[PDB]
RNA sequence: AAUAAAUAAGUUUAAUACCUUUUGCAGCAUGGACCAGCGAUUAAAUGCCGGUAAUUAGCAAAGUUAAACUAACGAAAAAUA
RNA sequence: UAAGUCAGACGCAAAGCUACAAGGUUUCGCGUCAAAAGGAAAAAAGUCCGCCAGCGAGGCUAAGGUACAUAAA
RNA sequence: UAAUGUGCACCAAACAACCAGGAGGUGGGCUUGGAAGCAGCCAUCCUUUGAAGAAAGCGUAAUAGCUCUGCUUUUUGUGUAACAUUACACUACACGCAGAAAAUAAAAGCCGAAGCUCGCUUGUUCAGUUAAAUAU
RNA sequence: CCAAAGGCAAAGCAAACGGCAGCUGUAACUCUAACGGCUCUAAGGUAGCAAAAUUCCAUGGCAUUUAAAUGAUGUCCCGCAUGAAUGGUAUAACAACUUCUUAACUGUCUCUAUUCUGGAUUAGGCGAACUUUAAAUGCUUGUGCAGAUGCAGGCUAGCUAACAAGGGACGAAGAGAC
RNA sequence: GUUUUUACUAAUUAUAAAAAAGAAAAGCUUAACUGCAAUACAAACAAUUAAAGCAGGGGCAUUGUCGGCAAUAAUGCAUUGAAGAAAUA
RNA sequence: CGUUCUUCAACCAACGGAAUAAAGCUACGCUAGGGAUAACAGGCUUAUUCGCUCACAGAGUUUUAUCGACGAGCGCGGUUGGCACCUCGAUGUUGGAUCACCGCUUCCUGUAGCUGCAAACGGUUAUAAGGGUUAGACUGUUCGUCUGAUAAUGCGGUACGUGAUCUGAGUUCAAAGCGUCGUAAGACAGUUUGGUUUCUAUCUUUGUUAGCAUAAGUAUUACGGCGUUGUGUACAGUACGAAAGGAUUGUUGCACAAUUAAC
RNA sequence: UAAUGCGAUAAUACGCAUGACGGUUCAUUUUUGCCGUGUGUGGUCACGGUAAAACUUAAGAAUCGUCCA
């Protein structure tokens, strides 16, 4: 046992059993777990539901040509791409990129969860049903160069690998849901002409 | 659980089973009169910490003093205790010495240095248990072995304790 | 050194999903399940890495797996499986390529379901998008299982079937004949397209080589080329009548007797084709369906094959005809085993084919209830038994139809047959 | 945890390892409740296991 | 270690060079004032083990060199005649 | 892999040697460092939590915390 | 040493304190130039009985005397080298100090990592078996 | 003193190379041993000198020298381990040799002060060298490859140099000699 | 080495070996062999350790045992040299 | 002459044994390397050393006034040791000169108790670190012995403080002598005489001064530096005491010394 | 296991003789302590072992003594 050599004692001992497993017969033939083993489940519970959420975003029309846009007395808070941005209309964000849609496209997003005026406030557990806004998509940009490097003191270990991230920019053009308060309403066009391509 | 392989649980050859000294708790035998070794020793024949039993009782006196913790004690400590309880209770006194050092210590003079063997007999010492009773005392009142009992714990590294017979 | 005392025990029987790096081998599994149970389970794990390309297999696969179970109505769980693969292809609707398209309709066809009209309209519009820009890159199989897949499904859309046959016209001088044996089924089947150039242009491709076609589609392609060409303005029914003529013994049982009826239909039946029939239908009588064994009946009839000593058809069919209406086949094979408690699946035949069988053995000639043991005896006695089990289906036109054929035979008492 | 007290290696500041705070013992009630729970759970399954054990489904054992 | 991440631009937070050698170095352990140029597993013969091909190789030109191969137990009976 | 390595270190737990000393020395069981960034204890190779493919102004936790420095009763 | 708790022991008077006696055989016998209670031994008995040891101690050459174990009223929780817990001490950061503050939370909750998770990015891991037309 | 182990020579040679003991008893009181006994070797150190340029105990004991002496001179002496041509003991003269003392003299000192000449220091002209990973380079305690300008806590707030001092930068020079 | 007898059950450098076993006593003997060997213990390698069984010639028994000694130490590779025998040239 | 089988022997005991065999000196030394490994200093450890507490036995003999022990525990980092963690491409040795900062375990100058304290001279405990802590003979010394004075002549840490400020007597290179050891080259860890001590300050620390930056003068308060010393004598031969001897007290008086500030 | 066992001529034909009292030697795991492994701020944790060591009350068996209550 002393000696670091491996041990073939198992070897020796399956050359064994094998040979008299070839050359005897067994006496039994059968074997009750086998017998009575049934077939194969996926889980021995039911299965847990999937909470719904409404869509993330969906595209409705294109835009025409050169548009304003004026302020307004409104604000929302939205989910997108994996965060909550609160948003009014003439706002510009930034998201990561945002696949199958194209620039001078309109988008509907629907995961609303607050909305707020001067006068009242609507708050959504999570999310308020009926509620929209709608925006523009501006640019599909690749952002400012990102180095990165490692480095270990002494061990000859040196590593780069600069790299540019994926984002998506879009304007917002108008939140629905909640009615301005009391003389606050805009009285004048708003927004671009929309051609509606999109029809279910 | 046991360390031990399958083959061992049934062809071992430790037939004849001891249990080690350092575990054991079989009461240590009285002290007898046989001259001192010079045989050095190791170090953990001088130490062991296992409580005694649950039986023990005092066997020939009617008060005695037990340690409530283990030590180990040098000779020099026996004899300044026997002096100092002979002193104490009177000379019209039965007493009983249960302890005896017997253990040789080994150590080496200043200026040299690790290695080149191990070194010469010193002193010998004893080792003490827990709950073990150290001396015992008859012919006595309860109030003088009190006094003996004050008188050596100042002289001693272990707490100390009273035991009488009922 | 040692830890734990004992020999290992068995390891832990653990659930576990499919992972990233098996994605590759779902094709692999979707081949190796051997029951519906096994490939409902298969799908179940690898749900988060599934692709069009393993939903049109799966249903294909439901056809393999469905053929181990012939005679027999369709399994419940074939059945539930076959409901959840519809949800996925409806969601993948609009994914799926020309070769995947057709595996899935000629799967989801086997098992006799009925695909929604909805998602039929958005499966034929993938199929000739493009202007059938696809369609000349579907190869031969391709092609077969799209026309007979869609055909199946009762697909009723002239504008489909007129572009793909625009697309499919200038291929078929190439394709093999089993394949265009295919195309003239489907156009014989379809209406709109009876006298349309690309009817024409099957029948043109297909004369030139016909020495490759199988029985079963040699067959096929000579109920087709009568009903649509009476006459024979392309030399292609004389052709099939010569083929059939040489190799009369080697094709099987089924087939013959399809092609037998073909033939009286042309009115070019001869009393000696009716005599070298008959033997060989005696001896195989108990290798043809209900469907063949009415085929059978009608084309010794037609072609006036009288009842003979030596070989009695008449009475084999009876009898044979009695069998299969019972389904005594299983329980003869029970009561050998010794266990009569055997579960026996069973496809009932339609009212509408009792129907006309009774009428086609009325028109026989034979009695079956005057004589104590009469050739038809035994077929009447089987009927008897089966409608009091359905009186329920019985209608009065029913009756009527059975009771015209009941007074031919010469049973009109109102009382069961003697067997 | 280091219990020593000598050397030029400060594992401890001057005067050893320093008592528990009220927090930490919250701590380690609750890390022995846990182990308490798991143990009382198998005891609740070993005195309610069925007589035919239950197969589940393993795509690597499938294939193989 | 003279920078980084941010910012209402006022400021706030994070943060003891590199190499060599070591159980362990911001090291009070070793080398470099800075720039340009020069400066270190190359070639032959032979052997072993993978990969890629030819389907013996070299001369000569119906005949010669080199390599490789060359006896182990003649053991099957599948005829619905 | 006919490669590199044959200078090891400490923590908790034992035994021999030393003085039941040493950040001592010799064996042995587990872990960490060596070759391991991040968080907690003041700085923190070896202790406690935990193993860094990349980016982001999303969320829940571990050890440890919850009047100021300093995020939270 | 201190603080807290447990065990055990004692408003028929526990504990602290004021108010009176601590007697006679006796100054027991012995030793002694002196011993009575105290230079030193034997002895430790008797009586009065409101108490008392042949006086606990200070001293007197012996005396005398005080007060002490024990005594009546009077006002009046205590004791415990028994045990357990917590926190301190037994003497040199010999250049110069661990912040401010501090007599009340192991609480419903919450903070907290490059761990887990969410959004985006890079690399890596061929088969075709069915025929379900009722035509004369 | 030529034995043993060598060298040389005429079988001999020491001013060739070399060596030259120990134990024990004894004189009036004591002490000592003039005087005996024994063992061994080739031979057993004779005279002379001796706290040394030679002495471990050590700064040996006594006398002179000073107010005070690990000093100097003299002297006592089996001297760890002195010794007679690898010479022993003395010796007038001589010595930029080592040691101690006397006379005189003095800034060597108590205790320093003033001053002259030259350099430094100020101005014009001329014009090097050691060194340099990068620098915008505080104190203190703690920490740590175990003694920190650079890490943690407690402190520190006009800016750049000149003349002067030399604690630290484990200061510079020479791949530690031990 | 092996057979027989019984008023015996020890000793070793050290040691709880051993009763169908040993020691002593009595008799006969040379297996303290020739040529091979399955399978294992151990072990970096070299070597080192145990061994059923087959053929030949023997010993004591009369069908069992003997390839030295109760067991655990008493040792030394290759090269070079030497001796007995045999086969070539 | 060569090969095989059966066998043995010698040196391999540094016992896996082979370059056939086979000893030393170097202070005249040289090269390549290591803080992987010693000598000086730092670090860890605290056996030893030193201090305190408990212990109150024993001497003193009423007193734990004073001295003082067996034994046990704790602390210090200054004595003798142990380890090998930092430095060998260099961290200058002992003692002294010169100039210093800090601790208190207090030698003198203070404060308060006890005493086997009449006074004087003392003993011991608690507290107190502002100032002071001498000149010489011997010795390279630290140390030690001694002499005349002094209020008294304390101990320790600071790289056993201090050589880019000085010194070189000892120790520790090359010459030489003596004794002892070695056949010899030579060695002493014994002794004696002789024997080279470099540096122009860049950063930080410190003493002074000028220029530049918010006009000048007077400036309470605050902040920082410095540290208010010692001896003799008179008030008195008085208190105390048999005698002898001989004081206490002071924002005291007077003379002198050191230090500091100027003139 | 009375075809037993023991014996002082010790051989076994003969001697004692299987009961009853007394003294010796050999179950709720008796249930506590203790030990081992894992985990651990050094124990308000888990499981197992003691036919290795201390520790309870029985009932039976093997000798031995005995004119027997
Ligand atoms: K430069
Ligand atoms: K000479
Ligand atoms: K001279
Ligand atoms: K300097
Ligand atoms: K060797
Ligand atoms: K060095
Ligand atoms: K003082
Ligand atoms: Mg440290
Ligand atoms: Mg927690
Ligand atoms: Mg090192
Ligand atoms: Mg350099
Ligand atoms: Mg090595
Ligand atoms: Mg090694
Ligand atoms: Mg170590
Ligand atoms: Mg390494
Ligand atoms: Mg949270
Ligand atoms: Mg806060
Ligand atoms: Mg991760
Ligand atoms: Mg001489
Ligand atoms: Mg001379
Ligand atoms: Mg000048
Ligand atoms: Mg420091
Ligand atoms: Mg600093
Ligand atoms: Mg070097
Ligand atoms: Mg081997
Ligand atoms: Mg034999
Ligand atoms: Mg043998
Ligand atoms: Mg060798
Ligand atoms: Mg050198
Ligand atoms: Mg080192
Ligand atoms: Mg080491
Ligand atoms: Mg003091
Ligand atoms: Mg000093
Ligand atoms: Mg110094
Ligand atoms: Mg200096
Ligand atoms: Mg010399
Ligand atoms: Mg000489
Ligand atoms: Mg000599
Ligand atoms: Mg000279």
């Amino acid at each position: 046992v002393r000696t670091k050599l491996p041990s073939k004692r198992p070897f020796l001992q399956t050359a064994s059993h094998l040979a008299v497993n070839s050359l005897v017969p067994s006496v039994r033939t059968n074997r009750w777990a086998d017998l009575i083993k049934g077939p194969a489940v996926r889980s021995c519970i039911p299965e847990i539901p999937e909470v719904p959420k409404p869509s993330e975003y969906t595209t409705i029309g294109t835009i025409e040509g050169p548009y304003t846009l004026n302020l307004e007395r409104v604000f929302g808070v939205v989910e997108l791409a994996g965060s909550q941005y609160k948003v009014t209309p003439d706002d510009v964000i930034f998201t990561n990129l945002l696949h199958g849609i194209e620039v001078n496209e309109v988008v509907m997003l629907e995961r609303v969860m607050l909305l707020g005026s001067r006068s009242n406030t609507i708050i959504g557990r999570p999310y308020i049903p009926g509620a929209c806004v709608l925006a523009a998509v501006e640019e599909h940009f690749l952002d400012g160069t990102v180095h990165v490097f490692k480095r270990k003191k002494r061990k000859r270990y040196r590593r780069y690998k600069p790299t540019r991230p994926m984002m998506t920019t879009l304007r917002i053009l108008k939140v629905l849901g909640i009615d301005p308060a009391p003389g606050d309403e805009l009285g004048i066009p708003s927004g671009p002409v929309i051609k509606i391509t999109n029809t279910e | 659980f046991r360390r031990r392989t399958w083959p061992a649980v049934c062809g071992s050859l430790h037939i004849w089973k001891k249990m080690p000294w350092r575990i054991d708790q079989a009461p240590p035998p009285m002290p007898d009169s046989k001259p001192l070794t010079r045989l050095r020793a190791k170090r953990y024949e001088g130490i062991k910490k296992v409580v005694m039993p649950n039986s023990t009782q005092l066997q020939f006196g009617l008060y005695g003093i037990r340690s409530m913790e283990s030590a180990r004690l040098k000779d020099n400590t026996l004899e300044a205790i026997r002096r100092t309880i002979r002193r104490k209770i009177k000379k019209t006194g039965r007493l009983w010495i249960m302890i005896r050092a017997t253990v040789p210590m080994t150590k080496k003079p200043l200026g040299i240095r690790m290695g080149k063997g191990k070194g010469s007999i010193d002193h010998y010492v004893t080792p003490i248990r827990p709950g073990q009773i150290l001396y015992e005392f008859d012919r006595i009142s309860r109030p003088i072995a009190l006094q003996a009992l004050r008188a050596i714990q100042p002289k001693l590294p272990c707490r100390l304790g009273l035991v009488e017979w009922s | 050194t040692i830890f734990n005392t004992g020999v290992p025990g068995p390891r832990p029987e653990v659930a576990q999903k499919l992972s990233t790096e098996y994605q590759g081998h779902i094709l692999r599994m979707i081949s190796l399940a051997e029951s519906a149970s096994e490939l409902d389970e298969v799908l179940w794990s690898s749900k988060k890495h599934l692709r069009p390309v393993h939903i049109a297999r799966s249903c294909l696969k439901l056809e393999y797996l469905r053929t181990k179970e012939k005679g027999r109505e369709v399994s419940e769980p074939i059945k539930n499986l076959a409901s959840e693969l519809e949800n996925y292809v409806e969601l993948y609707s609009t994914k799926f390529t020309i070769g995947q398209v057709s595996q899935l309709v000629r799967g989801l066809s086997s098992i006799r379901r009925n695909i929604q009209p909805d998602l039929l309209l958005k499966l034929a519009a993938v199929v000739v998008a493009d202007d059938g820009r696809q369609v000349q890159l579907a190869n031969e199989m391709d092609c077969r299982d799209l026309f007979f897949g869609f055909f199946s499904q009762g697909f009723d859309n002239e504008l489909f079937w007129k572009r793909l046959s625009e697309s499919v016209l200038p291929r078929l001088p190439y394709f093999n004949a089993d394949v265009v044996s295919t195309v003239l089924r489907v156009v014989s089947g379809l209406r709109f397209l009876h006298n349309t150039e690309f009817a024409h242009a099957t029948m043109t491709a297909l004369v030139p080589k016909v020495g490759d076609l199988s029985p079963a589609r040699l067959a096929d392609a000579f109920f087709s080329a009568s009903l649509l060409d009476p006459t024979d303005v392309s030399g292609l029914n004389a052709k099939l009548e010569e083929r059939f003529l040489r190799e009369f013994t080697s094709f099987p049982i089924k087939d013959t007797v399809t092609m037998f009826q073909t033939v009286t239909v042309r009115r070019h039946s001869t009393p000696e084709l009716a005599a070298q029939v008959a033997p060989l239908v005696a001896a195989q009588a108990h290798q043809l369906p209900v469907r063949h064994l009415r085929r059978a009946l009608e084309g010794m009839v037609t072609a006036g094959w009288k009842d003979t000593a030596e070989i009695p058809l008449y009475a084999i069919l009876a009898k044979q005809a009695a069998r299969l209406v019972l389904g005594k086949q299983s329980a003869a094979t029970s009561a050998i085993l010794g266990k009569h408690v055997d579960n026996q699946g069973y496809q009932r035949t339609p009212v509408q084919l009792l129907r006309q069988l009774a009428r086609i053995f009325a028109n026989t000639g034979l009695k079956a209830g005057p004589g104590a043991n009469q050739p038809l005896a035994p077929y009447f006695a089987a009927l008897q038994r089966e409608l009091e089990g359905r009186l329920a289906e019985l209608d009065e036109q029913v009756t009527d139809d059975f009771a015209e054929s009941f007074k031919k035979v010469g049973i009109a008492e109102g009382a069961r047959v003697q067997i | 945890v280091v219990f020593k007290t000598t050397g030029g290696k400060a594992w401890n500041p001057p005067g050893g390892l320093k008592p528990l705070t009220n927090t930490q013992k919250r701590s380690r009630k609750e890390n022995l409740q846990i182990l308490l729970r798991n143990l009382s759970v198998l005891k609740l399954a070993a005195e309610n296991q069925p007589e035919v054990t239950v197969n589940l489904f393993s795509p690597l054992k499938f294939m193989h």
